[PDB]
């Protein structure tokens, strides 16, 4: 028996149910009306300034989310290598040990930016809280069912998005040039990346209605050299998608993809190199005398 | 008429999954008697569209005009004969091209952004599936000169991907036209659907995307105050501003700041704003705009503060600009203090005859030239008076360093700040001088002046 | 890079606070998944279409064995051994032959489509396990299994005069379960898509007026 | 001058057009005659003669043809190898007798191919039929056939592999654009210049 | 018409000289190399190279073809990325709001100009 849909439908109820039970608070919140500084803001406060680098903790907590994230990449990257779906024990197994750990730590930061948060609903719609639903349930799904499904976990790719902002918050980046370049190079890398992963996951497995029979065995990083290939306008052909799917999936990826490649590498390319090449100083030489020229200098 | 050129589409759609040419029973089949009722209102809507036509033969050479000479026709003949063939019917997805305007006739698209949005999808997709549906015509019907023996099977599907890959350039090969005139067909387009795509497929990603990040508006909080700042905005304008508002030598204020201001903050002015992300909000707006005001609810705020461009060009349009910001103000909210610069001194007189200025409830115009040729003044009484004031102003923690040099008595100097608080019973009943000896080494504390208001240095009978 | 330096670069009421935005945005992922649920329906249609017309023009049958038989003849099968080691060994062809309840004639019997498609000229094959002797006494052990089941019971069996003309199957190769989750969950989508609307729209006029309440 | 109305648009539009016709219709018949330049060569090139066969027999080698099933289903079937050998009127030697340019093309090595009807059986009685048929054909009625001593050297063929009316509809339907592009050209103009004299007529 | 002229003369000569070289192979490979390209196919393979779509179903295989085919990678398609987008440009420059007001019988009209906006 398969168990894909099981860690699937965790994270579709998870994100989908956390926004109907907000809008029905809010919905009953009102209707109450028909039959009819605190500690909140404390607790908000705290959670505010623990989610900035405004304390040593919330320094710390930030740094800890910078490589946790990257961690928890480089998990993905290590699973990508094996079968699609399979049984592993978890007391025996230390990718699926650290794997639960990390997502511990990420359960525990998406609650401090949920308290934290001013509008929940907002909150609920930010794309690092959906990247959390698809992500953090179903590990917990796996750890439970001590089984693997190698589905959405591309998804964690999408966590690099917040570098800049969490390095502008550690008062590293202060300069526009220098947080464009982290900007474009985050936004370009996360979208190669999960890009990468969902073409590799469509084409390992199947069309339905071919019966899942015409997949195409490709590899996770098969699937990058594809896509960079793709993005550049090169197509040497030698890789290609072969589904249905994967090919659905290629021209609506043509259309985004050369446009921010497009975009984004010679921005990226001019942002870098932008060195004085004039620079330094006069070093004197003993029994030789120099003359300083300023001014009208052609 | 909108609907129903989706409906026809997607009548081709469904009909190239089939063979190229075929028998089949009208009286038996959904899809041809939904066909023929979707031509018939067409050929009705065409009928309308001549009677309404002022020059007929530019009528007919108008080319949703040709687009129904080369759909409609083809499917009564196909309903007379009890068989189809797979024709030009997809010259079908041209009936796109006619979206927009009657969009624009719904009184639906108005901007000019979301006109040029819809008019240049709407060019690209009809352009790409009519091109897709030549192409597999073409290739699905060999060449003549070889017997029709070098034909492709090509889905239509199959032939939109092509299409897709030809015209980003970037040129799988995996599926390719093999046929003469498929390939002659791919020449042409090549010319045409390359400038399409490079031309199109950017600005459509400019005209998408254009959401404003600044908007919203502030959620007040119960138990805690909040001010709204406005006028001029910059990076260095703010970085001072909030140096000195959130100075650890103040007590424990919780007053959240509220900017206001009409130009999208740079990526250096937004990272001041995150290292300071819970005490401190921007919104985008005009300060001259009531509905902006009542977003940053100014209507409850403790004060609004209005900087001032000090280095300015004109002094009088800077003057002039910071009485309009005063005047929309007070006059949406006539009971908000309002503290603000102001560069001369007859604006400041021209200013203080607003009907809701109230200098007593707490206006304070902070006039440059005037304090700064009164410091200028004091110091002609008495040498240095002017560093003496301006440094009781500005926030200053102790600094110290090993060296003996002038910097650090001077250091240990400016440290001190102006404050103002309330007094002790056991001090109510004694000479001011008595008091001062008394508050200037036990306490640590040295009295300038008290609360026949406000006195400065009081004589030992008070 | 598309265009070489960009063609030439000379060539290319509001009482409501701040809960107004996370609504907003509540009403667009809630279009969102209305169009996504109808573009995925029809989709997926588009895919169904001739795989659930290939299957519904197959009816059903009773059938009984005519006849079974060796064609002397041999065939490739590929046996396989982890990563990509794969090599080929023979397996005899069998033939069956029919009786048909639409043409009343012979025709020939073919385990599945897949098969039928694997090798239209001939009846059956052995998953392949290595060795030639292996793959024959399974083509055996099936044979004789198939060649004494004389009238013993009308095995249903599923034909189409239209595209299998003398060719016949034991089996549907068209899951029902797996088309009926391909329109099912793009219906959901579109139905939770109608929700988030429909709550969006209901909180949102519900604040004012509690507002107007006060 | 401009003395015509509305209608002047609409009959430049009505130019442009005939003008597009007239260039479509020249444009096209280029595009055809170098497509059929050469079939029409390597057709005319080869003569009419009068035949009678020699021999017929099988060379006993078996060759694949390929029987189809629906959507793509197709798999291969033997078929055995007939020979045939003609009386020639250009070259009055031995030559190979196949019976059209696709049956030579698609094997050079044999005189005939059967329709490839599933099983080897099938296909040999197909032969075999055609063979008998053949066999006793010795001078019965030389029988035309089409031969070309500069590409097929030592090969005859039963039929002509170019259709006429295939050709004729290439060429006649360009020159059909073309005339109809020059009388929608007239035909503006004759009403153009007829509008300037009904106009000074009042 | 420069351009048209420049572009099509272009094109047309260097197909022209592919099919030359590739169909009379390499003289170190004693000829034995060559490709039998017909002319238009070498222009069919040319347009698909300016273009930069470069399916690979038709390329160069001799030496000096691709000797050629690099030398004329770097002019053919600085060519194609600057004429094509001029032409289109030059081309279509219509007016749309040309004609004439044609008066209706027995029904007045208004001339409305100055500032309109
Ligand atoms: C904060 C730092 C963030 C950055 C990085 C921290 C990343 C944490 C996880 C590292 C892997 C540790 C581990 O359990 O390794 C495993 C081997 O696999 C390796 O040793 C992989 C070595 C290749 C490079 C990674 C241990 O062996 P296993 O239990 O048999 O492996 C199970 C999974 N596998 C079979 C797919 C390999
Ligand atoms: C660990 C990462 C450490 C980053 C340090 C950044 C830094 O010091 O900034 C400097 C380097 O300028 C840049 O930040 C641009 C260079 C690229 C940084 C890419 C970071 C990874 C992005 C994700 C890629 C995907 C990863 C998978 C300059 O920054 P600044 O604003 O000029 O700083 C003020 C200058 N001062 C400090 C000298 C006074
Ligand atoms: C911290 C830094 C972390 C390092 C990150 C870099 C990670 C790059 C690591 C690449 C690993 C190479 C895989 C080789 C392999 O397994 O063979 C496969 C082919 O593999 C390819 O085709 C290689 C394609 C190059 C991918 C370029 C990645 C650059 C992404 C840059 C951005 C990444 C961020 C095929 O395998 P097989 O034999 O057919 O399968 C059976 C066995
Ligand atoms: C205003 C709304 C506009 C938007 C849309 C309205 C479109 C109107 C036509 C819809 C098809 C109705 C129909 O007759 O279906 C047919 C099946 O085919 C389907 O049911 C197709 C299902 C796939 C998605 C379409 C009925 O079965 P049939 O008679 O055997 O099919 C004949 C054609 N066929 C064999 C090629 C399938
Ligand atoms: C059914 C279609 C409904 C379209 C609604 C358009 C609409 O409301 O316009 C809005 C969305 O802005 C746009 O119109 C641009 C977004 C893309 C529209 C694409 C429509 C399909 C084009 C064919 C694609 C191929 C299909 C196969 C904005 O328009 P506006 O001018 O700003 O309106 C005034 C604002 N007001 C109404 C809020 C006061
Ligand atoms: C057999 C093969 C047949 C296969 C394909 C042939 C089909 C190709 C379709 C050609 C039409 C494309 C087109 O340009 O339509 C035009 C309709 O014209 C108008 O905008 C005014 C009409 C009112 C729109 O384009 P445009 O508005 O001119 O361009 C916008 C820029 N302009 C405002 C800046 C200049
Ligand atoms: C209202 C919304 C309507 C939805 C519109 C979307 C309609 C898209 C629907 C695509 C249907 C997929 C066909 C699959 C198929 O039959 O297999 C074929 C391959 O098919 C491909 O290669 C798929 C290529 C992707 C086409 C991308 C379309 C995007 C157009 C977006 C603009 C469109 C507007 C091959 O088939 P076969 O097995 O070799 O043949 C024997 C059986
Ligand atoms: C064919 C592909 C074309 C894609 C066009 C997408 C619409 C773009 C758009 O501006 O719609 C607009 C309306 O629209 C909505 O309220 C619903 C948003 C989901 C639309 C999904 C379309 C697929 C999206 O809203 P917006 O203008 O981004 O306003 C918020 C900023
Ligand atoms: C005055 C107007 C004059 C008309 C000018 C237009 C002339 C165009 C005429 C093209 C003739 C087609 C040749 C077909 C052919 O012989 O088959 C060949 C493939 O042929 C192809 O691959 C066709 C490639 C399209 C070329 C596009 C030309 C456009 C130039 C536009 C500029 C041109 C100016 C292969 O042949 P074969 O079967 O392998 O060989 C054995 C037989
Ligand atoms: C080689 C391909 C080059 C294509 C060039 C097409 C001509 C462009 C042109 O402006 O001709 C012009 C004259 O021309 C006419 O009066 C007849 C219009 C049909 C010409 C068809 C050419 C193919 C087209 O007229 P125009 O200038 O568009 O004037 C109306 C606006
Ligand atoms: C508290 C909320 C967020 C939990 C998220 C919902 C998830 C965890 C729910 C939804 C459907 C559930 C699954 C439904 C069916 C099975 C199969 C059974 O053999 C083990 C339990 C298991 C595997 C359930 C595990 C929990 C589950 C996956
Ligand atoms: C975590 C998921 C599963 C459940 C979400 C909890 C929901 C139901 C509850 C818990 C606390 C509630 C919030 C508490 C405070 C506010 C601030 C108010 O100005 C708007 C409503 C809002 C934002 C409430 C909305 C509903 C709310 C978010
Ligand atoms: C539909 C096809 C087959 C025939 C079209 C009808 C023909 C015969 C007739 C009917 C109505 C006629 C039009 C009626 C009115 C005008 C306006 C006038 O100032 C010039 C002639 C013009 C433009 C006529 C041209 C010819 C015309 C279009
Ligand atoms: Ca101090
Ligand atoms: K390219
Ligand atoms: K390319
Ligand atoms: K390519
Ligand atoms: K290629
Ligand atoms: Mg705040």
């Amino acid at each position: 028996q398969r168990m894909w849909w099981a860690f699937l439908a965790s994270s579709m109820v998870t994100f989908f149910g956390g926004l109907f039970i907000i809008l029905l608070w809010r919905t009953l919140k009102y209707l109450w009306t028909v039959c009819c500084v605190g500690w909140m803001t404390s607790v908000k406060d705290w959670a505010g300034v623990m989610i900035s680098a405004q304390t040593l903790t919330g320094r710390v907590l930030v740094v800890l989310v910078f490589a946790l994230s990257i961690g928890a990449l480089v998990i993905y990257f290590i699973d990508s290598s094996n079968p699609i779906e399979s049984c592993q024990n978890f007391y025996k197994d230390f990718t699926l040990q650290i794997d639960m750990a990390f997502n511990v730590f990420f359960l525990l930061y998406f609650g401090l930016r949920f308290i934290a948060a001013n509008d929940k609903l907002w909150f609920w719609l930010e794309v690092n809280s959906v990247v959390d639903f698809f992500t953090v349930p179903p590990v917990f799904v796996s750890v439970y069912l001590n089984r693997s499904w190698l589905g959405l976990r591309f998804l964690r790719a999408l966590r690099l998005i917040q570098f800049s902002e969490i390095l502008q918050f550690l008062n590293i980046l202060k300069t526009s040039n220098s947080i464009k370049l982290v900007n474009l190079l985050s936004i370009f890398i996360s979208t190669w990346l999960t890009a990468a992963g969902f073409i590799h996951l469509v084409e390992n497995s199947g069309d339905p209605w071919e019966n899942f029979q015409n997949n195409q065995a490709l590899t996770y990083w098969e699937c990058v050299y594809l896509l960079m290939v793709t993005m550049s306008t090169v197509g040497y052909g030698d890789v290609y998608a072969k589904t249905t799917l994967g090919r659905l999936f290629m021209v609506f990826f043509i259309l985004g993809g050369l446009a921010m490649f497009a975009s984004y590498v010679p921005e990226i390319i001019e942002l870098i190199g932008n060195r004085k090449k004039y620079g330094g100083s006069y070093s004197a030489v003993s029994g030789r005398k120099h003359i300083v020229v300023c001014g009208h200098i052609t | 008429v909108f609907a129903l050129s989706i409906g026809a589409l997607v009548i081709y759609f469904i009909d190239s999954s089939n063979p190229i040419e075929s028998c089949q029973n009208f009286y038996k089949d959904f899809t041809l008697q939904i066909d023929m009722a979707f031509n018939v209102f067409f050929l009705l809507y065409f009928g309308l569209r001549f009677i309404a036509a002022n020059d007929k033969l530019w009528f007919w050479l108008e080319v949703n005009s040709v687009v129904d000479f080369f759909t409609v026709p083809p499917v009564f003949v196909s309903v007379y004969l009890n068989r189809s063939w797979l024709g030009l019917r997809f010259l079908r997805a041209l009936r796109l091209i006619q979206f927009s305007e009657i969009l624009q006739f719904l009184n639906i698209l108005k901007t000019s952004n979301s006109i040029k949005l819809v008019n240049l999808l709407s060019i690209f997709i009809s352009t790409w599936l009519t091109a897709a549906g030549f192409i597999h015509l073409v290739e699905n019907s060999g060449d003549p000169w070889e017997n029709f023996q070098n034909n492709q099977a090509l889905t239509y599907w199959e032939c939109v991907y092509l299409l897709m890959v030809t015209m980003s350039t970037v040129g799988y090969g995996d599926v390719y036209a093999k046929t003469t005139l498929g390939r002659l067909f791919m020449v042409f387009f090549i010319l045409g659907g390359l400038a399409m795509f490079a031309s199109y497929v950017p600005e459509i990603i400019e005209l998408i995307g254009n959401r404003k990040k600044y908007g919203g508006s502030y959620s007040a909080v119960s138990g805690r105050k909040h001010i709204v700042v406005c006028g001029h905005i910059t990076l260095e304008s703010v970085s001072n501003f909030l140096k000195d508002f959130l100075h650890k030598d103040r007590d424990d204020v919780n007053v959240e700041i509220v900017f206001l201001h009409n130009i999208s903050p740079n990526l250096e002015l937004e990272a001041l704003f995150k290292r300071h992300f819970t005490q401190v909000e921007f919104y985008q707006g005009s300060v001259l705009n009531p509905h902006d005001l009542a977003r940053v609810k100014i209507e409850s705020a403790d004060a609004c503060l209005i900087l001032a461009n000090k280095y300015c060009a004109d002094p009088d349009a800077e003057d002039a600009s910071n009485i309009m910001r005063v005047i929309s103000i007070k006059n949406y909210h006539p009971k908000i203090r309002i503290i603000t610069q102001m560069l001369q001194y007859h604006n400041k007189a021209h200013l203080l005859n607003i009907p809701s200025w109230n200098w007593k409830e707490g206006d304070d115009a902070i006039c440059l030239a005037e304090l700064k040729l009164g410091f200028i003044a004091q110091s002609c009484l008495a040498q240095g008076l002017s560093t003496m004031l301006a440094n009781l102003f500005s926030m200053r923690s102790f600094i110290k360093i090993e060296e003996d040099t002038w910097q650090k008595y001077y250091l240990e100097g400016v440290s001190n700040e102006m404050y103002t608080e309330y007094l002790s019973s056991a001090f109510v009943g004694l000479s001011f001088p008595t008091v001062c000896e008394l508050c200037f080494v036990k306490l640590k504390l040295l009295m300038i002046a008290i609360e026949s208001r406000i006195l400065i240095n009081p004589g030992n009978h008070l | 890079f598309i265009w070489t330096s960009g063609r030439t670069s000379s060539s290319y009421r509001k009482t409501v606070t701040a809960l107004k935005a996370g609504e907003d945005k509540s009403i667009r992922l809630g279009l969102f998944l209305i169009i996504s649920g109808v573009v995925s329906l029809f989709i997926f249609g588009f895919c169904w279409l001739s795989p659930a017309l290939q299957d519904l023009q197959a009816t059903e049958a009773n059938c009984t064995v005519l006849s079974v038989q060796q064609i002397g003849e041999v065939f490739e099968c590929t046996f396989t051994c982890g990563a990509d080691c794969r090599g080929t060994s023979q397996y005899p062809c069998v033939q069956v032959y029919v009786n048909n309840s639409e043409s009343n004639s012979r025709a020939l019997l073919h385990s599945d489509e897949h098969q039928l498609l694997t090798n239209p000229k001939c009846s059956y094959i052995p998953p392949c396990k290595r060795e030639n002797q292996k793959n024959l006494e399974s083509v055996m052990n099936w044979q004789q299994y198939w060649k004494d089941e004389i009238g013993s019971q009308p095995f249903t069996c599923y034909f189409n005069q239209h595209q299998r003309p003398d060719d016949v199957l034991l089996h549907r190769t068209h899951d029902e379960i797996v088309l009926l989750h391909c329109f099912l969950w793009p219906l959901v989508t579109f139905v939770v898509g109608v929700l988030i609307v429909v709550l969006t729209i209901c909180a949102k006029s519900l604040a004012v007026k509690a507002e107007a309440m006060k």
